[PDB]
């Protein structure tokens, strides 16, 4: 909720498209990520109390899940790659500066 | 990553008018056409370039092919006519069509 | 269903005109707004859009006001904060409803806002 910077869109069904089902998102976790954390768990999404154990089971679930990609993509169906610029604004070094007058 | 519009397009009452919008380079499946009054808000006629919002004419049509995106009236009315845009989707500046007014002719 | 903007701003070039885009019939929360230029007899022209629950001002950069879309949630009114005017920046400017998820309509605006940009006094 403080992240101060970007979030920027364009298809990349006219490029990312295939079959690609290497792309890839978490479907399901157990909170929100911290401010910029990643999770990267391909743990099992355990659903009950019946310990799964590293195999496939009654609402044994892998998390994560992929976007297959269907040359055919639509408005709604493309990837968007998309970017985010991190920074703090102000009260840090001029790293990235503004082209000085 | 700018559209084009023909200017100005003059048909008769019941015949088929098309209006282009021509994107540079890549386009994008969705497109949205406004018709102008003049001196009124432009109002959508056609969303993700194949719609109508409700209550909008069934004369009035879209489509895209290649960079091409037609803004496509049949049968026009002599009420109908009016300024004719198209917005650009996605990459970045929603860039409107230069405008296209309408004229009919027969009155 | 209603977008009710702010009266015709008469400045002189390189002040500040801000207009007002007043949200009813709707939910303001679930729509981002566009701000749309038409330069007299000119075409359709895109300023901007914004988010209710952010700062989500995009900004087209074909001329410049220093321009920044605030929109109030309380009153659900964005506005549109346009500076360092130049005579052509005369023209009625639209705020439009957009969508919030990335799909973008403007289905149904504000009446347009003149704006008369010049060292001429009205």
């Amino acid at each position: 909720d403080d992240f101060t910077g970007c979030v920027i869109a364009w298809n990349s069904n006219n490029l990312d498209s295939k079959g690609n089902y290497n792309y890839l998102y978490r479907l399901f976790r157990k909170s929100n990520l911290k401010p910029f954390e990643r999770d990267i768990s391909t743990e099992i999404y355990q659903a009950g109390s019946t310990p799964c154990n590293g195999v496939e089971g009654f609402n044994c679930y892998f998390p994560l899940q992929s976007y297959g990609f269907q040359p055919t993509n639509g408005v709604g169906y493309q990837p968007y790659r998309v970017v985010v610029l991190s920074f703090e604004l102000l009260h840090a070094p001029a790293t990235v500066c503004g082209p000085k007058k | 990553i700018v559209l084009t519009q023909s200017p100005f397009q003059s048909v008769s009452p019941k015949e088929k008018v098309t209006i282009t919008c021509r994107a540079s380079q890549s386009i994008s499946s969705n497109l949205h056409w406004y018709q102008q009054k003049p001196d009124q808000s432009p109002k959508l006629l056609i969303k993700y370039a194949s719609q109508s919002i409700s209550g909008i004419p069934s004369r009035f049509s879209g489509s895209g092919s290649g960079t091409d995106f037609t803004l496509t009236i049949n049968s026009l009315e002599a009420e109908d006519f009016g300024i004719y845009f198209c917005q650009q989707t996605n990459f970045w500046p929603y860039i409107f069509g230069q405008g296209t007014k309408l004229e009919i002719l027969k009155r | 269903v209603q977008l009710v903007q702010s009266g015709a701003e008469v400045k002189k070039p390189g002040a500040t005109v801000k207009i007002s885009c007043k949200v009813s019939g709707y939910s303001f929360s679930n729509y981002y707004i566009h701000w749309v230029k038409q330069a007299p007899g000119k075409s359709l022209e895109w300023i901007g859009y914004i988010d209710p629950f952010n700062g989500g001002t995009s900004d087209n950069l074909k001329f410049k006001g220093a321009a920044t879309l605030t929109a109030d949630t309380s009153t659900d009114t964005a506005y549109m904060e346009l500076s360092s005017l130049r005579s052509e920046d005369t023209a009625v400017y639209y705020c439009a409803r957009s969508e919030y998820d990335p799909y973008y309509v403007m289905d149904y605006w504000g009446q347009g806002t003149t704006v008369t940009v010049s060292s001429a006094s009205t």
